[PDB]
């Protein structure tokens, strides 16, 4: 599946 | 580029503006370094301070910076996400959903998505703290198109994580509460909203028939089939998984997929350049040919039997295994005439060729199908003509080979097929 | 003919 988590970058 | 030590000194100053500047410095470390020092920030003891800054309604800049910093800490390993939860962040972020500043509300949405994304326990904990009502309230506009694009994507993604994971599946009442908003999102014309909306639906249909039914009852199958034909692979992938999930259900749930026109997409899905699409499409076909004889007949009428012959003849091996299942299911429940048609389309040779696979399970599946086909030939008196076809293409020797095959379960079938049709 | 999840 797709990513479980996401970091907010820049 | 501050040091963690200077961030600590700033945050311990009890000067709100010094704390804001240090929190921004922490946000920049966490967002700009390629290996951000998450563990160092956690070990410094900063998470409780960041969480308390979420409540500083008079200093919305420090609310945003701490929300961003905590979002990125929560984006890491389960232990890093746990540190954020253990600091009290869940109720604090839920309160921030009411912020009059859209960028701060959105940051809280994102952070809650990371926490719920960790697994079913934190998902259910976010739900128990009451996240669903304020999340859904942010989407309670007559037309989603009036919302900012990035804002709507973040809400969709976070809601999809509240729908995600099993053992256990999400609470039934939470699913029922989310579904009408999810359905609206599934009809929104932003490709990223559509992808994540599809992904949520695929999670909700990944379960027992009662879970499938609450999705099917919302009338989404026609839209899923429309998305099944999209040009964007990020949309087709979850739409096909959701369709594949639905046809693991009852014959009646499978019929809604057929009624919606799904089978007309399968010529292109079963020849798709992406290996995973072909595999999932063939898996989906295998659960349709496990259906009723009138459902097998619609597979026939849409011209899909030649496509199953094709994937059996040439595909990635895992796709070929799904195709072998599709044939065994077809021959198990089909009429004699449907099975005769399968042979006329050329199934025997590619079936026999796969008896050389090192995989024991596919050998079992194939021999079962050959048994089912001989059973059809018995009712026509044509068992000999079929055993000629099987010997003519080298299948008889592979049958001979397999009653010297190690695994417990190839003999009895090789044995019996020989006793009955070859000696 | 049994359906296979998931």
């Amino acid at each position: 599946g797709p990513p479980k988590k996401r970091a907010k970058v820049d | 580029n501050w040091s963690v030590e200077d961030i600590v000194k700033g945050i311990n100053s009890n000067n709100l503006e010094s704390q804001l500047q240090a929190t921004q410095a922490a946000r920049k470390l966490l967002s700009r370094e390629k290996q951000p020092p998450i563990d160092n920030i956690i070990r410094a003891g900063l998470i409780p301070k960041f969480v308390s800054f979420l409540g500083k309604t008079d200093c919305s800049p420090i609310q945003f910076e701490s929300a961003w910093a905590l979002t990125n800490i929560a984006s890491g390993t389960s232990e890093q996400t746990k540190a954020v939860v253990d600091g009290g962040a869940i109720p604090a972020f839920i309160s921030l959903l009411a912020s009059p500043h859209a960028h701060i509300s959105e940051q809280a949405v994102w952070a809650l998505g990371n926490i719920a994304g960790d697994g079913s326990a934190f998902r259910d904990l976010v739900i128990k703290h009451g996240a669903i009502d304020p999340l859904l309230a942010l989407l309670a506009v007559p037309d989603l198109s009036t919302l900012a694009c990035g804002y709507l994507r973040n809400l969709t993604w976070t809601l999809s994580n509240l729908c995600r994971n099993k053992n256990p599946a999400p609470p039934l009442d939470a699913v029922e509460q989310i579904l009408p908003t999810l359905v609206r999102l599934l009809h929104h014309n932003d490709p990223e909203v559509l992808a994540d909306s599809c992904w949520a639906i695929s999670y909700l249909t990944d379960g027992p028939n009662e879970r499938i039914e609450m999705v099917v009852k919302k009338g989404v199958v026609p839209q899923l089939v429309k998305l099944l034909g999209a040009t964007e692979l990020p949309i087709v992938t979850p739409a096909l998984r959701a369709i594949g999930n639905i046809v693991t259900g009852t014959d009646e749930q499978t019929q809604k997929v057929i009624d919606a026109g799904a089978l007309a997409v399968f010529p292109s899905l079963l020849t798709n350049p992406k290996t995973n699409i072909q595999k999932e499409a063939t898996w989906t076909m295998s659960n349709i040919t496990a259906g009723r004889q009138d459902q097998i007949q619609q597979v026939v009428n849409h011209g899909l039997v030649p496509f199953l012959v094709g994937v059996l003849s040439k595909a990635d091996f895992k796709t070929q295994k799904e195709a072998a299942w599709a044939i065994t299911n077809y021959t198990s429940g089909g009429t004699v005439e449907q099975i005769v048609y399968l042979v006329h389309c050329g199934i025997i040779e590619p079936l026999m060729n796969l008896l050389s696979a090192k995989d024991t399970k596919i050998i079992q599946v194939i021999l079962d199908a050959i048994s089912n086909i001989f059973q059809a030939a018995e009712k026509l008196g044509e068992t000999e003509k079929l055993s000629i076809m099987i010997e003519e293409c080298g299948g008889l020797d592979k049958i001979e080979a397999l009653q010297r095959h190690e695994n417990e379960s190839v003999y009895k079938a090789s044995l019996n097929l020989i006793e009955k049709y070859f000696s």
